[PDB]
């Protein structure tokens, strides 16, 4: 059984993951992503706000039951989910091919 | 037809508050990323705040950290800047700009400089109460020591804040006018003065009259320049 | 942070001249993303240049611009009355956005001597217990000038403030304003007033003896 | 019809989206993220190796047919997918409460 | 018990290859971030690259940028450190460190200091080609001019790379024995003397032999120190 | 990068004596991130502390230390013999890690005039066309001491080298060699070779006559 990354903590941009739980869901308990800071922190430790924290968002595949507490087979249905945090700047950078590819 | 117009500047104590407001006309304000840029008196640009289309980013100089807050309203077209806790090196004309984007394919791709920038607000902060100036002749003498050409003028003293308007004459005199850009006083007050070189034989035949307007005091003074006759 | 050190803080050419602005970054600016600014006194700045060599929508052909890395230049190759106001660089490669100090661009024409005028403090303002004493330089070239005070004959340090206009649009001259504060009482104590305006080689001292014509 | 994000371009750690297709797959079409740098890009736009960029795991739910090739009602499957990348340090930082909810 | 091990050391010209390897051992060596940190002779500490665990994540220091490669195999507890295209301010001893780590609750916390060093491998980048000594007495006088003591050494000159031991009398003299470090001369080569002071009566009952090994080039030199007598 | 700052640069106190060191971080260090550790030569180093204030495994009480921000310490309350080795701090509240420059702890004993010794070059050398004397400053206290080389009374500059041992583990002394370096040719064409040794207010002059008892 491996450790469950700490990204969410080592982050420039980190976060924290929020309880979601509801009976017409599976999976019923979602962890959703809550980024820390509106700022990044730099590699001093500090918050830059020159920078900004933002939430990467992902359609994960969800069911429910039509009519409510009948479980069995129907239909799913699709829920924007906060995965985890990034780091943005108000520029878009161009940088060299040797520092491509990785 | 593009335009950028700043509202909300003025004179607020040190531990004050003030809101800025922008109001963008002519182009579709949701498109562009947003911008407050100052510039204190006589001194350089220098970054604020800037915020994306929706306002879902928010990015902010080190020097207004926790104090100033950025905001936009795509329906009323409208930029805002809440400025708490202000300092008195806060002292600046605000601008507001527009950011330059560009679309490559169906990709939008923001640039940080500025293709559109308002007209500025003045914001002052000090501790000095708004007053009205205090206003002084230069007058000249009623023989000259300068040839034919005799210099007048006024001194508008301790008033606060910026800015006063000089005329002379109503407006009817304005060749060899000088008003100097006003000299903050160690005292907190500013004062300038306002100068007009005129023949000296216009002096008996002519009456000079400055007439100095202060907004911020909503005070007027016109003042008769009379020569200094022995 | 990227720091923009603009050169020089001054330039002083004539109209028909070429103009040659330089920006250099502490560090090399990515993609060569360095815009470039005019400002005119009392308006708002007005973009020109962008990635370091491009012109701006209804920028004319004279105004051209170069560079890339951490050296940027800002050329004007003949010089128009309108192309006199103040120029900043500007870099976006690196975040936060950043600045240049400016370059004032100024006419340059011949040096002319000013005409100096002293204003003793009026009768109105002693009552106040303050004494304003005006000294006027009117029309001069170039900006810099020498004025000194000057009370019973002993120089005044630290109680004098300068004032100077924007070059005059027609005639391409400055104007100055040096005020003297003294209090009424010390004002009252001592008798000669001198206003000393030194241009190169020559001085020219306006002065006054308190209550006399 | 709002614009996808841009998040992949303007991030400090930034990724590419690589399509996945096969026919025993719902959503056939996965777009998976890969880091386009080991380092970081930093606020000059240049590449830090004191940093690194890794990628953000999120277990999706996927339906497969079994026996393949039969389309109705059955049991589907967790799988694991890159959806964007995030930067990190070595180092798990420490940050005043001020600069924290956001 | 807890040992890092490194080997891979020696010398190479500039633009050459090179592979560090380090041996962990008494610990699990999978627990522990590890890295290489090096010291150029004379000089303080660097860090050089860093690798987690599973070798996941990998850092490096600014001049090694798409030279050096970090890699591990915790199946056989080893670090290792490709090097290309060596430079001359490559050359230094190399470090193998260890982590300090902490569990709090079930989190994994590292921190970025060394609580276990290896000896470190010397890495000499350079063009000058491995040579044995020249080795030269420094002969005491037969008739002292220093009271009852005598100096006599050895100078151990011209000898490429690092490093050279000295003995004398294979071992049986040591007290009064000074080696001193080695200095690059401005040719690339390294030069040393080893001096030893003596009672001048012993100068005729006693040899003095210094035995220089230079395991480099494989070359052991035996010199006998005859007084300069006249 | 954080930038770190040892001060002094060599510290020389007696066993006994408090030892009081410093690091100066350009910036600072999150969460008090600092760590020290101690060198001998030949030696890999070793930690001491760790969390600016907190001691490693197997580290005695008279190491101590202290500090937030930028400004921290190493204090040794009682020196013991073994305490005298080579100290770096290292900070790992900012990526990447670095380390100080280091701060020597050198043993301070009473000062010792060395035995000084000149050593002409061997004959066997001499027919390689190099010609290498040297001078032996032997056991003498503080490590500074001013070495200059004379020929036929002419100084020299340039054509020698200095090492210098660690200090003495028995009686805290230094030794030095200095080597000069010349052709055949030059050794030949001169008579007096002459090292002068000057420590404070005093300077021996060891010498030879090339070709003479």
């Amino acid at each position: 059984p491996k450790r469950s990354s700490d990204y969410y903590n080592r982050s420039t941009s980190p976060w924290n993951l929020h309880r979601n739980e509801d009976p017409e869901r599976y999976p019923s308990v979602i962890w959703e992503a809550k980024c820390r800071h509106l700022g990044c922190i730099n590699a001093d430790g500090n918050v830059d706000y020159h920078m900004n924290s933002v939430p990467i968002q992902q359609e994960i595949l969800v069911l429910r039951r039509e009519p409510p507490h009948c479980p069995n087979s129907f239909r799913l249905e699709k829920i924007l989910v906060s995965v985890g945090c990034t780091c943005v700047t108000p520029i878009v950078h161009h940088v060299a091919h040797h520092h491509h590819h990785h | 037809e593009v335009q950028l117009v700043e509202s909300g500047g003025g004179l607020v104590q040190p531990g004050g508050s003030l809101r800025l407001s922008c109001a963008a006309s002519g182009f579709t304000f949701s498109n562009y990323w947003m911008n407050w840029v100052r510039q204190a008196p006589g001194k350089g640009l220098e970054w604020v705040a800037a915020i994306n289309q929706d306002g879902s980013e928010k990015y902010y100089v080190g020097s207004v950290k926790g104090r100033f807050t950025i905001s936009r309203d795509n329906a009323k077209n409208s930029l805002y800047l809440q400025m708490n806790s202000l300092r008195v090196e806060d002292t600046a004309v605000y601008y507001c700009v527009r950011d330059y984007y560009d679309i490559l394919t169906d990709y939008y791709i923001h640039y940080w400089y500025f293709d559109l920038w308002g007209r500025g607000t003045l914001v002052t902060v000090s501790s000095a109460s708004t007053k009205g100036p205090s206003v002084f002749p230069l007058a000249p003498s009623s023989k000259s020591t300068s040839g034919g050409t005799a210099a007048l003028g006024c001194l508008v003293k301790d008033y606060f804040p910026e800015p006063v308007t000089v005329s002379w004459n109503s407006g009817a005199l304005t060749s060899g006018v000088h008003t100097f850009p006003a000299v903050l006083q160690s005292s907190g007050l500013y004062s300038l003065s306002s100068v007009v070189t005129v023949p000296s034989s216009s002096l008996g035949t002519q009456t000079y009259i400055c007439n100095v307007n202060h907004k911020p005091s909503n005070t007027k003074v016109d003042k008769k320049v009379e020569p200094k006759s022995c | 942070e990227i720091v923009l050190t603009q050169s020089p803080g001054t330039l002083s050419l004539s109209p028909g001249e070429r103009a040659t602005l330089s920006c250099r970054a502490s560090q090399s600016v990515s993609s060569s993303y360095l815009a470039w600014y005019q400002q005119k006194p009392g308006q708002a700045p007005r973009l020109l240049i962008y990635g370091a060599s491009s012109r701006a929508t209804g920028i004319p052909d004279r105004f051209s611009g170069s560079g890339s890395g951490t050296d940027f230049t800002l050329t004007i190759s003949r010089l128009e009355p309108e192309d006199f106001a103040v120029y900043y660089c500007q870099q976006y490669g690196s975040s936060p956005c950043t600045f240049g100090q400016g370059t004032r661009l100024e006419i340059k024409r011949t040096v002319a001597a000013p005409s100096v005028f002293i204003f003793p403090p009026s009768d109105e303002q002693l009552k106040s217990g303050t004494a304003s004493v005006v000294c006027l330089l009117n029309n001069f070239y170039p900006r810099e000038a020498k004025v000194q005070w000057k009370v019973d004959n002993a120089l005044q340090s630290g109680n004098s403030q300068e004032s100077v206009t924007e070059q005059d649009s027609k005639d391409s001259t400055y104007s100055l304003s040096s005020t003297l504060t003294l209090s009424k009482a010390d004002y009252e104590k001592h008798k000669v007033y001198a206003c000393e305006v030194t241009q190169g080689t020559t001085s020219v001292t306006k002065s006054f003896n308190r209550g006399e014509c």
